[PDB]
Order: structure tokens, then C-alpha cells, then sequence
């Protein structure tokens, strides 16, 4: 968690930066432009209704999705669903693995690796 | 006095600083934009002028009335302006040296037509009073020609008749970034001058044209005029 | 034996490249033009043009009038009306990106209006209401 | 106005016809000088709804004799649901906006709009 | 007096609204030029001197000539003398019918027409 | 101040004051946020007026000639009136603003704006 906050934070301050760009045409250098559609988009994920905790392994499949990147391909209306979907999908078929991130934590090299296989098959072949 | 009213007017004037500051950013972006585009054709108008000058040099014997003054009458005005406000003073700063070159001519009694491309020109041209004989509004960051070819076009058949004397134009100057002067100038007549490129050096046998070259400058010359007034009111544009 | 070719429009660059020969079609039927030929300037019509180059690719660009001056020293052409496009009738992505021009152009205005006049007249008129 | 309690198709058409009154009102005709020709079926159809919405939000009743013959219309809630619903999917964009004024019921103001 | 109130209850409220926008009158459609005009007038007509009562036909008169755009062709000036002398004539000439406004209050097509009529004859051959 | 007991001229001059200055401070807003190149040429006006009416009130004194080193003046009613009367009518507009300051009766004005 620790090692995945900075990218969620830094984002949010940056979005919080450029704000009334957004009440504004947002046609500007890319740089600009994607800055704030990754704001949008980070701002979205932060969206979650009631009575439903998440874990802390859907938590840092969704953080790393998120900082990765791969979300911003989804459109912005349809964010939090996708959302709910890739940890339906990644609860069941990697189920083994989230027994040992919630229970330990540890961030060896290889819980990486293994998010990265699961969240790029859930890509390619589930559809939201 | 009351307390809330102060803290709602301290709120809002915070939002209204931010995206005022915005604003300033946005303007600032879209400053260099038009820098560019006239970078883009100035090396036209530059070579166009080149061209000018070669066009003068045809038809030695043939003498053009583009080049010579008639007896100082008729004064057209073309101004171009803001179609939208909180330009500063450039609107105010031009109509102001427009109305008090306009007693110029009304000091020796020249007659006084004008034209205007800006929708705050038109405002105060109507207000003011007065015929217009051409007026258009929201030409755009961009125009095509097209757009402005009708008025110069217009403006040149009634000038064709010789009932009009001269054209003289307005239009601000961008100096830098943070200054701009309102610049009254004359387009009409022609006069070459460090146009020696290709004279030092020309060919001695004579440029024998295939199409006549009798006429190939007229449209050229209109070409050129045209092409003028673009680049000035993109200038303006710009400076805007 | 390529040929160099600068001719720009009046609002921006049209084309430059290193084509060997072209044969223009503006006046005097399919004049051909080649390094070394004698230049000349001539007056053009609403007709495509014709250059051709070693890579064979077949620069065709549709002009309506305009003049041009060619020599083996510099090829150039006053772009009045003129698109790249390939074809003659072809103006329909040019009819695009001019309605994105004025879709721009509005929401520009829209913009302008609204920041300008909303909010400063909001909190004028709010500090028209004297602070004490 | 949980979505749990109402039910999730009565929380998203309110949330849905807040959104557009708040859309309508943060862009008035004269909030935008230039009025109307902006945004068209962009905001122009959310300043039709808008306008739909607020004339259906009229209600005649019994106890307001005048012009009305104690008409006491208890519209049943479903019958309000669903007229709102066939209003945001846009099927009554064609129906003439004064029609919607005085209206007992979706049918109601769709014997008024077929009549003339 | 309530059939009449109306128009000019609008007009003023309308006029509350377009307030903002009144330094700067250029940048504006000529819907909303027609309608700054009205609220000028209309609160222009409102001003009266002290110890002046006007009469249930007085007021009815000045607001019929309001509401039907008779006052369309005066200037924002001179509205107040426009209205004294249009009062002033319609006592002299048309007393018979004032007499009736005044003791009964009732509206009826008869009425409207020879306010119309009388409007009308002031309206020229007269000075203001 | 009504226009039985001092006339209606001299009515007329102190409600055509009162406006003006009342016009003023009111513009005075939006000149401070904003700028002046902005307003109508009429608020334009409206503001050299102001200001010169509020110079025109000034006035040196007879028992304040220690504090200032000159003399004191008097005015009699009749030219205050005309004074405002040719002020507010926009004869005197090309007069430098300077010119009204601590000078008393319309004539020594002129006087003084002459000796500028």
C-alpha cells in the first residue's frame, strides 16, 4: 500500500492543479490534455457505495491498475463497473494469491508479475 | 456589514481570480498560434513582394493607375477590430486615432467613407452614424480568404469607376508581447524600394512571357492586394 | 535528373519536394518543364497539376487559377484555391476540418462570453453592494 | 431517497432529472448572451426537457375549482415513474411542450397532445 | 386593476434579472435591448410627486397605455410628461366615462374601446 | 428643499447634482476591478462630470487664510446656480479638471484655467 499510494496521490494533486480547465474547452498540448483525463479517471475510481468494504488485495489490484494505466483506455462513464468487474473476475480465478496478500502483505517481485498476468488475460479475453 | 455578505463576496471574487488566471493562461497559449500563421505567410508576402517588384519590372512602356494619386478625395477607411470585448484599450486606443485622423480630411473637408470587419466596430459605427457600404462580423481565429473577399472586392469595383482617390487602411502593430500600436497606413499606391535582388544580376536576354504579360500582373496585382489584407487582419488578429 | 519544387498557399505551405519532371497543364497545353529548361512564368487554370518524380509517386495537386514561375533554380506556384487532395472533388475532409474550425470558433465564443461577462458582472454587481 | 428503500430505477430517474434541471440552470439564455443556437440536442434538448419537466410538474386540483371540475388526481406513483422514464429516453420529444401544462396523467397528456 | 397589473408585473420582474448585463449593452441579442427597454420605461412611469393622489382612472389609463406599447415611440426622458398631460386631457374631455371608471371598477369591452379611442385621439393632435 | 418655498430651478440644479454623483459612486466598482476603457462613453462622461463637481464645491475661507496663505472668498446664490447650471448643461467640459480647485463664482474658473 504504501509503495502504491504516491502514484494515486500525485495524481489527485496534479488533477486538483488544473481545475478550471475543466469547466473550460480542454483543448490545450497533450500534456495538459492527459493529465486530465487521468484525473478524471482517478477521481472516478474513488467512487464506492455502501456496506461493502473492499479488501486489501482487490484494493491494491484496483491501485495498481490504475497507476499502470489500464483503465485509461475504458471510457470514463463506465469506470466503476469495469471496476467491479475485474475484481469479480481476478476474486475467483486468482483466488489462491489473495490468500497470501491479504494475509501477509509482502511485496516481493513476483506479486507483481502475477497481477500483471491476471489483470492483462482479464484484458484480453472478459468484456465489461 | 454584514458579516456573511463579506464572506460572500471574498468567495466569490477567489473563484473569479482563478478562472481569470485560467483565462490568462488560455490567452497565452493561443498567442504563439497566430505568431506562427503569420510566420507562415510572411515569407508569402515577402516573396509576394518579391513578386510585386517583378511584376513592376515587366511591361516597361505600360504604366499601371495602381501607381499614381488623383486629386485627394474620397478617403475609405478599412478598420478591423475585436468582435468581442476586454481587449484592453486596443479598441478604444484605434477608433479614437481613427475619429481624430478622420478630422484630417474633415479639417480640409475630404469626403469620409468607411469599412469594418469588427462586430465593436460596427457597434460604434452605427452609433456614431454614417452609411457603410461593407460590414462583416464573425469572420474567426482563421478566416479564409473567402470570407474577406468580398468587401476588398467590392471596395476595388467602386474604385474601378475613379469615383474613390485612395484606400487607407487600419490596423494595430504587435511590437512584443506586451506592446501593440494602433497604426494607420496606405496600401493603394505602390513604390519599390530594396527590391535590387535580381536587377544587379539579371538576365540579359529579355523575359519573353508565353501568356501576355500585359495582363498576368492585374490579377497578380489583385492577388497581391488581396493577399495584404489578409495578412494585416490576421496580424490584428493576433495582436488581439 | 531531380528538381526541387517550393510553392506555398498564402495562408500556409502547400507542398516541396524533389520531383524530376513535370509537365504543366495551367497554359499552353502540357508544357514540359525540365532541370535545365529555360524559365518561364506562366498563368494556371482550374486544373490539377502534373509532376512526376524516380519514386514514381504521382504529386497530383488540384489549383483553380493562380500563376506560377518555374526555373531548375526554384518551381513556384500562387495558391489561391488548392487541397493535396489527390483527386479533383475530393473537398469533402476539407469541408470537415472547416466545420471543426467553426465548431472551434463557437465554443471559443462560448467560453469567451461565458468567463467574461458571468462572473466578472456576478462579482461586480456583487461589490456593487457595498461592503460595509 | 436511498436507492435501496425506492429502488434503483426510482434513485437513477431522480438523479438523472436533478442532473438536467442543474445542467438547464447553470446554463441559462442569458447565462450564455448569445441565447440559443449553441450545443445543439447537446444542451438544447436538456433546455427542452427542462421545460417539458417544468410545465408536467403542474397539477390540477379539486380543491382549485376554477377552471377545473374538482378533478382530485391521485396520479398512481408507477404511472409518474414511467412518464418520466419515456420523457429522458426521448420518445415525447416530438409532442408540442404547452400540451404538458395542466396535465392529470402521462395519458392524460397524450389524449391532450393527439387532440391538437 | 387586477386584469391590468399583470404585464407590468412581468415586465418589471424580467427587468430585475438582465441587471448584471447593463454596463455593457453591445454585447447582447436585440431580444434582450426590447426587453431592458420596457423595464426602463415601465420604472420610469413610477415616479410621482408628494401630495398627488392619483384615481382608480388615472392609474388604469397610464398602465393600458404601458401594457398596449403606446409609449414605445418616446424616449426614456419625457415620460413623466407624457404621462401628466395624457392624464390632464383625458379628465378635461372624457369626464363622463373617468366619472364611471371611478364610482364602479368594472371592466368590460365598452371600456376598453373608449380608453382605445381615447389613447388614440391623444396620442396625436395634442403636445405633451 | 422643495419647489414652493425655493422654486423649481433651484430644485431642478440640486436633483440633476444629486444623480450625477449618485451615478458616479455606484460606477466607481466595477472601474476599480476592471479598468475604464470598458464603460460607455456616456459613464465616461458621467465620471469627468463627477469629478469636476466635486472640485467645484471647494472653496478657501475667511477665517482659514493662516493655514493657506489665501485670501477668502464669498459667493453669492445666483452664481452657484448658474455655475451648476453651465456645468451640467456640458459647456464647460473642455475646461481642464485642475481649474475648479479651491476657486470661487464660475468667472475666477475660467481665470484660473486660463493661467494654467
Amino acid at each position: 500500500i504504501k509503495k502504491l499510494s504516491g502514484g494515486i496521490r500525485t495524481a489527485l494533486a496534479q488533477y486538483r492543479e488544473l481545475a478550471a480547465f475543466a469547466q473550460f474547452a480542454s483543448d490545450l498540448d497533450e500534456a495538459t490534455r492527459k493529465q486530465l483525463e487521468h484525473g478524471q479517471r482517478v477521481t472516478e475510481l474513488m467512487k464506492q457505495k455502501q456496506y461493502a468494504p473492499y479488501s486489501i488485495a482487490d484494493q491494491a489490484v484496483s491501485v495498481y491498475a490504475s497507476n499502470e494505466g489500464y483503465m485509461a483506455d475504458v471510457e470514463v462513464k463506465k469506470i466503476v463497473d469495469f471496476d467491479a468487474a475485474l475484481i469479480a473476475y481476478f476474486r475467483s480465478e486468482y483466488a489462491p494469491l489473495m490468500k497470501q496478500i491479504d494475509e501477509t502483505g509482502d511485496y516481493n517481485k513476483d506479486i507483481e508479475a502475477a497481477i500483471k498476468a491476471g489483470i492483462e488475460s482479464f484484458k484480453a479475453t472478459q468484456t465489461y | 456589514a454584514n458579516l456573511k455578505e463579506i464572506r460572500a463576496k471574498v468567495a466569490s471574487i477567489k473563484s473569479t481570480q482563478k478562472i481569470t488566471r485560467a483565462m490568462q493562461m488560455v490567452a497565452a497559449s493561443k498567442m504563439r498560434r497566430a505568431q506562427e500563421r503569420m510566420a507562415q505567410g510572411r515569407p508569402y508576402a515577402d516573396n509576394m513582394r518579391r513578386v510585386i517588384a517583378h511584376l513592376v519590372q515587366a511591361n516597361p512602356e505600360y504604366k499601371h493607375r495602381y501607381m499614381v494619386d488623383r486629386p485627394v478625395k474620397r478617403v475609405g477607411y478599412i478598420i478591423v477590430s475585436s468582435d468581442r470585448g476586454l481587449a484592453g484599450g486596443l479598441n478604444i486606443n484605434l477608433f479614437k486615432k481613427v475619429v481624430q485622423h478622420v478630422k484630417a480630411q474633415q479639417e480640409q473637408s475630404i469626403e469620409v467613407q468607411f469599412a469594418l470587419i469588427g462586430q465593436k466596430a460596427v457597434s460604434f459605427f452605427k452609433n456614431y452614424g454614417g452609411k457603410v457600404l461593407g460590414a462583416t462580423t464573425q469572420i474567426g481565429d482563421a478566416p479564409s480568404l473567402e470570407q474577406l473577399t468580398g468587401s476588398v472586392q467590392v471596395m476595388l469595383d467602386a474604385f474601378d469607376k475613379g469615383e474613390l482617390d485612395r484606400i487607407y487602411l487600419v490596423s494595430n502593430g504587435f511590437v512584443n508581447a506586451m506592446t501593440q500600436k494602433p497604426k494607420v497606413e496606405q496600401l493603394v499606391p505602390l513604390a519599390p524600394a530594396e527590391e535590387g535582388d535580381d536587377l544587379n544580376r539579371t538576365y540579359g536576354w529579355d523575359y519573353i512571357y508565353e501568356p501576355e504579360a500585359e495582363e498576368l500582373l492585374n490579377g497578380l496585382l489583385v492577388r497581391y492586394i488581396e493577399s495584404m489584407v489578409y495578412q494585416g487582419v490576421i496580424e490584428n488578429v493576433a495582436c488581439e | 535528373a531531380t528538381m526541387q519544387c517550393d510553392v506555398v498557399s498564402v495562408k500556409e505551405s502547400i507542398y516541396s519536394g524533389a520531383v524530376t519532371m513535370l509537365i504543366a497543364k495551367g497554359a499552353g497545353g502540357e508544357l514540359g518543364i525540365l532541370p535545365g529548361h529555360a524559365p518561364l512564368v506562366t498563368l494556371l487554370q482550374p486544373g490539377p497539376i502534373r509532376v512526376l518524380l524516380e519514386n514514381g509517386t504521382e504529386e497530383i495537386v488540384y489549383v483553380s487559377g493562380g500563376v506560377l514561375e518555374v526555373q531548375p533554380h526554384v518551381v513556384t506556384v500562387l495558391a489561391d484555391t488548392a487541397i493535396r487532395a489527390d483527386n479533383l472533388d475530393e473537398a469533402a475532409i476539407l469541408e470537415a476540418r472547416k466545420n471543426a474550425e467553426q465548431l472551434l470558433a463557437n465554443q471559443k465564443s462560448d467560453l469567451d462570453s461565458a468567463a467574461a461577462l458571468a462572473a466578472l458582472a456576478e462579482t461586480a454587481a456583487q461589490l456593487e453592494t457595498i461592503r460595509k | 431517497l436511498d436507492p435501496l428503500v425506492v429502488g434503483q430505477e426510482h434513485y437513477e430517474i431522480a438523479r438523472a432529472v436533478q442532473n438536467v434541471l442543474q445542467r438547464y440552470k447553470e446554463l441559462k439564455d442569458i447565462i450564455a448572451i448569445l441565447g440559443m443556437d449553441e450545443l445543439a440536442e447537446e444542451d438544447k434538448l436538456v433546455v427542452y426537457r427542462a421545460r417539458k419537466i417544468q410545465r408536467f410538474f403542474s397539477q390540477p386540483f379539486h380543491v382549485a375549482e376554477v377552471f377545473t371540475g374538482a378533478p382530485g388526481k391521485l396520479v398512481p406513483l408507477k404511472e409518474t415513474i414511467r412518464g418520466f422514464k419515456g420523457l429522458l429516453a426521448g420518445e415525447y420529444d416530438h409532442i408540442p411542450e404547452q400540451a404538458f401544462y395542466m396535465v392529470g396523467g402521462i395519458d392524460e397528456v397524450i389524449a391532450k397532445a393527439e387532440k391538437l
